[PDB]
Parts: C-alpha cells; structure tokens; sequence
C-alpha cells in the first residue's frame, strides 16, 4: 500500500473515514488540533472505491479519544484493519468496517493521541499512533 | 538533533 | 494543578 | 485482586513473573532501573501459590522491550491474563503460561515502558504500562 505519516499534533478535532460492512477500512484522513487552529490533514485514499463515508466531529478540547480497538485480518489474501472503533469520554463511534479476525486495542489511561501514520492501499494495512501528555 | 520526538505505539494490521 | 510529575500510561489489557 | 501501581522509573532491568500451563499468570515483581541505578519494585503475589517462577534478565540499558502481548481467557471463573510473551530489541522471552484465549499486544514504534500497575487476585486480573521518551 502507500505509506503515510501526519506526524504530531496538539489534538484531534475530527476523523473522516470510510469502510464496507464486508471487507474492511478504506479511505483515513483527520483534522488535529495546532496550537488552537484546525490542521487539516491530508486525505489518505485507498486505491479502491465503494466505501460508505463517516465524519466523526468532536467536540474538541473537552471530547478526546480514550480507546481505539479494532480488528485485523484477511481481505483477498492480506491482513488489514478490517474494523475501527473509537470511544471517547463522551460516546463511541464504531465499530466501522468488519469486526472478526485478531482484535487489538490501545486504552488511555493518561495522555492524548496526537497523531497517526500508517499504510493504505485497497484497504488500510496497519496503522501507528504518536502519544503525548 | 534539533527535531523533536514523541512516542509511538503500534504498529496494529498486517506485519 | 499539582506538584506530581505526571506520565503516559496505557492500558488496561487483561479483564 | 489487589491493585499495584508501582509508578513510573527510567527503564527496566529485570522481570519475575510466575505461569502455570494449566490455569495463568500469577506473580509479578519489576526491578527497574531508576537514573541509572537499579530499583528493586514491590513483588505482587497471587492469593494462591504453585506458581512456576521466571526470571527475564535484560542486558540493560542496551536491551529494552518493543512488544508486549498475550491472552486473556476464563480460568475457574475468573478472567484473568492467561499468558505474556515480552519481545525486546534482541530476543522473545515468552510465551509463558497458557496462549488461549482473547489476544492483545501493545507495540512501541518509539518509548520504552517505565513502569506497571494492574490487579492480581489468583491470578494477574488486568496491568497498565508507564510510557516515556
């Protein structure tokens, strides 16, 4: 797939993804936070289309994400991110995508995702995530 | 050097 | 707010 | 169980945890490095014994730990960590204990973990990870 990497922000303000309820994450770009302006990040696309879009909006500072969880998986012979959820002090947006395969999860006790990188192709392939205080 | 660092999990998807 | 250093902290994991 | 929380350090030295391949993982003490001394942590025992002791040595400061995962399963009723496998710059140490179960993993592109907390009552109940540069 095609590598990206946003590198580190003071926050998120928004996620836009897109999914298909039988394969798996597709499309992945986010507004941050910058010192109080919105820094719209680049829209990382798969190659593919036919993925049903999602805005997730917060309500930026007091809503912050607290866990991201998913599952990973085979999609025509590669293990991708079949399905994203994120839950925030406020709600939970997701599950998105498909949710069978190995699930993972990355809870906060303390401090803030501030940034992602990862790789996409027709679907998601994996991603990282940049942590601060 | 002079660029600043950050922690970073993962990463979660194919190896 | 307070006089303690304070660090990243994930998880939990387990149940 | 009872909780620990033995707070954050510089680094980590040593760990001792206790399996059974029959039931999970019972003890867990960390002697962590702290500004280059060693710190000796509190040891966190299991309610019961029988325990078959570990001892992961690493070649401190060269050798740190860039995985941790495992499997969180039903043992007697209690849900409870099953195994842990910690993968480091140089070697896997692990899986101990019984890999069955719900997976996780938490790996670190950039930090190290300087510290632990979680619970353990028969058995280790759930753990959280200090992160810093």
């Amino acid at each position: 797939g095609k590598a990206f990497d946003d590198g580190a922000f003071t926050g998120i303000r928004e996620i836009n993804l897109s999914y298909n309820k039988e394969t798996a994450i597709g499309d992945f770009q986010v507004v941050y936070d910058l010192n109080g302006s919105p820094y719209v990040g680049q829209n990382h696309k798969s190659f593919i289309t036919g993925f049903t879009p999602v805005k997730i909006s917060l309500d930026f500072p007091s809503e912050y994400i607290m866990e991201v969880s998913g599952y990973t998986g085979n999609v025509s012979g590669y293990v991708v991110v079949r399905s994203l959820t994120f839950k925030t002090n406020k709600k939970t947006y997701g599950p998105y995508g498909v949710t069978s395969g190995t699930p993972f999860n990355l809870p906060i006790e303390n401090g803030l995702i501030v940034g992602f990188k990862g790789s996409i192709g027709y679907w998601l392939d994996y991603f990282s995530m940049y942590l601060s205080l | 050097s002079g660029i600043s660092q950050t922690v970073i999990v993962g990463p979660w998807g194919a190896k």
